[PDB]
């Protein structure tokens, strides 16, 4: 599960879908509760199902965020100022970038942010 | 006000007469609404421009820039006068209700898409074309009527002057 | 079938094709020039009778040919039968009052009769009732019983009189109909009600309001007025400022746009005069209830499709997002055929199947298929998807129409629309009366340099003193203020309802302004004289 | 002790010129601070309180709120006062000093930075360094310092205008009117987390402090983990959705030496309990023992049981208008001793007191 839980992660933004995710992360959550009680009580376990959570948790921003009106400059925007981080341009323009590098992004704490510069997508 | 603002009003080309002193009295005395200058004759707002001079922008409903060059001239008080008042658009609805939300430091008012400051001694004036056409009726109850047409149904006091 | 209209020299083409189908039995395929023979396809119409606006009355060599039906309104006795069934299924709920729903059913239509007897069209073009009526009573009684406290047979009367009062008296016109409403609501309740212990049941009088309590229940005058005060108070200081004074009349218009904004499908529309209050009302009782605002607007002619997006984002929030939209529709809003029709078909089913065609169809789809799946309400199919659509956008968008002075023909026409006049509160405001004219006039002269003017009394007939009776220069002043408009109405203008005082306010912002600056200049001018003498004694 | 029910009636009733918004009690002395509507800082003794002892009108507009320090310095150079800072609508925060000897204030500074409107104030003193906090409609908290009056940070934690806020230790908690809270450390200006779940805008937020004294207690105490290392666990925050929220702050992955880095593995506040029962907006909010005390705008007081979660009393028609400010004394602190009164200014020019 956990080798499923980081392959998930890692995978390309441009390659998700909101609607196969959310199934996906239902299928997570369903295989999450036929492991042992000794696993639940080991932490990876229980790390891993508060990134399925997460997941579960942002799935309106993640909505929100995979609109057509977002383009590589709004997300270099978003990068450079809710992660303070660049992307190199290769990767950014190809939408390409992990979803890890999304939940890197705290998405419940900067959602107004988000909002607006969806907003501001939108409007363009 | 005093023979001072007389004398002010007929140097800016005037009639000397009651009905056209009075209908400059209503429009001068207090702004809390924006007035509605509607005269056939265009001589008016010549009248207008003369009286704040150089500063007076002039604009029109129909022109492209409209909404642009409003943004420009409120921001930093330019006396504006609008062309045709028998059409209308309400984008610049808010502008003509008293709706600007203040602040501590500032007074801002909503025009299109854009949050835009007004500088306070900003000054609104519509003229429009001969009476014959129509006024929406927002126009007609926010903004303070005035005739300036052509003396009709009284030529009593004309001919007793 | 009668709607198609009329040619240049008489004849309705499409009208002649059917009559060329049931009789001739084929037609001829117009670019081959070949007679095709229909086989066992039927027709079948439907119309409304010729007398409606908009109705055109079909050639006999049409009409010949099929067996017309009239299918009527439901006799008066067939819904005496269906509201007892109503009423019923409403009583399930208190089954201590079981014994009493056949009197209301009873009343309710003799009611609805009383209604459609006195009230007609030769009057106002909006006297239009129907069986649609007594249902919409019957939900709005099941509404407030559902959400109320322990009800009193009391309270039951009360209750069915005050949704009486909306469904039906709301749209008359002058206070003439008012008051023969209100006679008749007394006639049906004694004669189909032997309790008696109602006190005043005029509007004014019947006070209901979830917004002092949890409990859909009757309301202190006072307090309410109180309460509103408080909430407007913040409502200027938060949202928009424009200063307005509080009036008994604004409190009963903010109970009805209140409880038309909590229906489950509930659209209003204000069709009173400018200069009232009635988009300022809407927004504050919106405010109330966490509506989020939306105000469309467009340029000196703007095109269907920036309509079209406007409606469709705020189909988007209210659907997607859950945003409780509360779309204000003005007159100056609609200026074209093409947005009448597109807020009729809107208030027609739920929605617009129109907006949504295609890429957008699509995306849309997927959006709700991710929406449900989020709430847990998974469906397998696209007809469950776009039901729970049309179910979020129904409880969810309330539209309210914002109409001046309905003598337009843009307004005659909306007002005349079937689908907005059906599925709309008409709510008839109009005009200020002497008592709000009044209120609003002794709240704005206020101000200090009212005083100092030694006021001589006068007998004052009571007749001609509108206000309470004068005692001090307030009322001296107020009388006057209003007296004069009622004459400058009355004198300038011919008809009734030109527009609502708009003048009168102005007039009263002015008169404070110019006696608080005259004052001044006095005072000055006095203390300049008085320091003047005090000098010349010193000296 | 702690477990004290106010009488049914108040044991005293000022009477005030205008309505009255935040009223705050004297932490050693019984005496009564009542602001107004018109800026009027008010004194009252709670034996003689038919004249205010001092009034006071600083601000043109009407005082927004008002909070009370006794100043505890650790150093006998200086003398220990009390210090009454005051925000107002005309964006101007001002600072006082009770004299005590003479009954009067003294106004020390004249704080101004807010574009707009300042709602709430809060004063805490740390290690003989006195801070001041305001949040603004202006959408910014600036921690002000007191000795100085140079503001050490400013951040904006809300896109929509800020209206409660509580501060506990380097900590900062802000209701505002996009009906959400977010916790802040304010040395650094780092967001820390965001609790949502109201849907009306958010009217007063306190922190849950932590008590030792009771023998068990639902929020009140820790739930071990490093939670008692951390100093807080819950939270609570009225709303003009005519409920009261308690939620559980999540805890960040704190570091030594380095600012509270916001956990991305918990981020979001979670709500324990949902006080429901008020008919209107809830106001104010104040926590003593295990009971908590909340007025609203339905002219009633009510006394929640922070265990059971249930109302136990009701100060029903307690104004004959709306109630704008509810005040206790503090219990978790150590040099301010828990003393039994209760004070309710109200919309109706009155300012009920609870002595006892
Ligand atoms: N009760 C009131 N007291 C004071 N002013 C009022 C009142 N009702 C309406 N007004 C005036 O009406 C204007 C707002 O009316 P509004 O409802 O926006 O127009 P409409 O009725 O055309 O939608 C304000 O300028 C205000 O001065």
């Amino acid at each position: 599960l956990w080798e499923d839980v980081q392959r998930t992660f890692e995978t390309p933004w441009c390659r998700v879908d909101v609607l196969l995710l959310q199934s996906d992360l239902a299928n997570f959550l369903r295989r999450a509760d036929e492991l042992p009680r000794a696993v639940k009580q080991f932490e990876m376990y229980k790390s891993l199902f508060s990134q399925v959570n997460m997941l579960t948790s942002v799935n309106k921003i993640l909505v929100e965020l995979k609109d057509g009106a977002l383009k590589p400059r709004h997300w270099n925007m978003i990068f450079r100022d809710i992660g303070k981080r660049q992307i190199q341009k290769n990767l950014l323009d190809k939408l390409e970038f992990s979803l890890k590098d999304v939940m890197v992004l705290n998405l419940t704490l900067n959602e107004i942010l988000l909002t607006k510069i969806i907003e501001r997508a939108q409007k363009e | 006000v005093t023979l001072d603002e007389k004398m002010k009003w007929l140097e800016c080309g005037l009639d000397k007469n009651d009905y056209f002193l009075e209908n400059m009295s209503i429009v001068m005395n207090s702004q809390d609404a924006v007035p509605f200058l509607l005269d056939p004759s265009s001589h008016m707002i010549t009248v207008i421009s003369n009286y704040y001079g150089n500063k007076t922008v002039l604009l029109s409903f129909l022109e492209e820039g409209f909404v642009k060059r409003l943004e420009n001239a409120i921001r930093f008080g330019s006396v504006v006068i609008i062309q045709d008042g028998e059409f209308f658009d309400p984008i610049i609805s808010r502008l003509i209700s008293r709706e600007f939300n203040h602040a501590g430091n500032r007074v801002t008012v909503e025009i299109g898409d854009h949050e835009v400051d007004v500088s306070g001694d900003f000054k609104l004036f519509i003229h429009s074309c001969d009476p014959s056409g129509d006024i929406p009726i927002f126009l007609r109850s926010r903004v303070r009527l005035v005739h300036f047409v052509t003396n009709k149904e009284s030529i009593e006091t004309r001919i007793f002057d | 079938i009668n709607l198609p209209k009329l040619d240049k020299y008489g004849s309705q083409n499409v009208v002649l094709f059917l009559r060329q189908l049931m009789e001739k039995q084929g037609f001829w395929k117009t670019p081959e020039n070949k007679w095709v023979t229909i086989e066992r396809i039927h027709i079948v119409g439907a119309c409304n009778p010729p007398t409606d606006p908009g109705r055109i009355p079909m050639s006999e060599r049409f009409t010949r040919h099929a067996a017309i039906l009239y299918l009527g309104y439901p006799s008066g006795k067939s819904l005496s039968q269906i509201y007892e069934i109503y009423y019923k299924a409403i009583f399930k709920l208190v089954p201590e009052f079981r014994s009493y729903t056949e009197p209301f059913a009873r009343a309710s239509v003799h009611l609805y009769n009383e209604c459609k007897a006195r009230y007609s069209t030769g009057l106002q073009s909006h006297y239009l009732f129907s069986p649609r009526e007594l249902t919409r009573l019957v939900r709005g009684v099941y509404t407030a019983i559902n959400t109320g406290p322990r009800q009193t047979l009391r309270s039951l009367i009360r209750l069915w009189a005050y949704e009486a009062w909306r469904i039906f008296a709301d749209r008359l016109v002058g206070v003439k109909e008012k008051n023969s409403f209100e006679q008749l609501l007394y006639e049906t309740v004694d004669k189909y009600l032997p309790n008696q212990d109602l006190g005043n049941i005029s509007s004014t009088s019947l006070l209901f309001s979830g917004l002092l309590s949890l409990d859909f229940k009757e309301v202190n005058k006072t307090d309410l007025v109180n309460f509103i005060e408080e909430r407007f108070k913040t409502f200027c200081d938060e949202e928009l400022e424009v200063p307005m004074v509080i009036h008994e009349s604004m409190v009963d218009h903010i109970l009805r746009i209140d409880r038309a904004l909590k229906q489950v499908q509930g659209h209003m529309m204000l069709i009173g005069a400018s200069r009232t209050g009635k988009t300022i009302l809407t927004r504050f009782v919106a405010w109330l209830n966490g509506l989020k605002i939306v105000q469309p607007k467009i340029h000196r002619h703007s095109n269907l499709s920036d309509f079209d997006m406007i409606l469709k984002k705020a189909i988007s929030d209210c659907s997607l997002k859950e945003s409780r939209t509360c779309l204000i529709i003005d007159e100056s809003n609609i200026l074209e055929t093409a947005f009448l029709e597109r807020m009729n078909t809107l208030l027609a089913n739920a929605d617009i199947p129109d907006l949504f065609q295609g890429e957008e169809y699509d995306k849309l789809l997927n959006n709700l298929r991710n929406k449900t799946r989020s709430l847990g309400l998974l469906l397998d199919t696209e007809q469950e998807l776009y039901d729970w659509f049309v179910g979020e956008i129904a409880k969810n968008l309330h539209v309210v129409f914002t109409i001046c002075d309905p003598t337009n023909n843009k307004s005659s026409a909306m007002i005349s629309s079937p689908a907005l006049f059906n599925r709309c509160i008409i709510n008839w405001m109009g005009d200020w009366d002497t008592k709000t004219m009044s209120q609003v006039a002794n709240n704005m002269v206020d101000v200090i340099p009212m005083e100092f003017t030694d006021f001589i009394v006068p007998e004052v007939n009571k007749e001609l003193v509108f206000t309470e009776p004068i005692q001090t220069i307030r009322d001296a002043v107020v009388n006057i203020l209003i007296h004069f408009d009622r004459n400058f109405y009355q004198k300038m203008k011919v008809g009734v309802n030109p527009r609502s005082p708009g003048y009168f306010i102005d007039g009263l912002r002015a008169l404070v302004k110019l006696v608080t600056a005259k004052y001044q200049d006095l005072q000055e001018n006095q203390r300049f004289v008085n320091v003047g003498l005090e000098k010349l004694n010193e000296s | 002790v702690l477990k004290w029910i106010p009488r049914n009636l108040p044991s005293c009733l000022i009477n005030v010129e205008s309505s009255v918004t935040s009223v705050k009690l004297h932490p050693n002395l019984p005496i009564v601070f009542v602001a107004t509507d018109h800026g009027k800082l008010y004194a009252f003794d709670l034996f003689n309180y038919t004249i205010p002892l001092a009034s006071l009108q600083s601000h043109t507009k009407a005082i927004t709120s008002m909070d009370v320090l006794f100043t505890n310095y650790t150093n006998s150079s200086k003398k220990n006062y009390l210090v009454i800072v005051t925000a107002s609508k005309d964006l101007q925060i001002h600072v006082f000093k009770w004299v005590s000897e003479e009954c009067k204030f003294q106004q020390i500074r004249s704080l101004l930075g807010h574009e707009h409107i300042v709602s709430a104030v809060k004063i805490w003193q740390k290690n003989n360094d006195v801070h001041i906090a305001s949040c603004s409609r202006d959408q910014t908290v600036k921690i002000w310092d007191f000795h100085n009056g140079w503001s050490l940070k400013t951040f904006q934690p809300h896109s929509q205008w800020v209206r409660s806020i509580d501060v506990l230790g380097d900590y900062i908690i802000s209701g505002s009117h996009d009906t959400t809270l977010r916790l802040t450390h304010w040395p650094s200006g780092n967001g820390l987390s965001v609790g949502t779940g109201h849907e009306f805008p958010i009217e007063k937020v306190k922190f849950i402090h932590f008590i030792e004294d009771s023998p068990e207690i639902r929020f009140r105490t820790p739930s071990t983990d490093r939670y008692k290392n951390w100093g807080m666990q819950y939270c609570v925050s009225a709303s003009r959705d005519r409920t009261i929220k308690i939620w559980e702050i999540p805890l960040p992955t704190l570091m030594a030496h380095r600012a509270p880095i916001p956990n991305p593995t918990d981020s979001n506040f979670r709500c324990v309990l949902t006080l429901k029962g008020h008919l209107s907006w809830v106001r104010d909010i104040s926590i003593r023992g295990q009971y908590l005390f909340s007025c609203a705008d339905d002219k009633s007081v009510r006394c929640w049981d922070l265990n059971t979660g249930q109302c136990l009393h009701v100060w029903e028609k307690l104004h004959t208008g709306f109630v704008n400010c509810l005040d206790l004394d503090v219990d978790f602190d150590s040099n301010v001793t828990p003393r039994q009164m209760m004070v309710t200014g109200g919309l109706d020019c009155k300012s009920n007191v609870f002595m006892r």
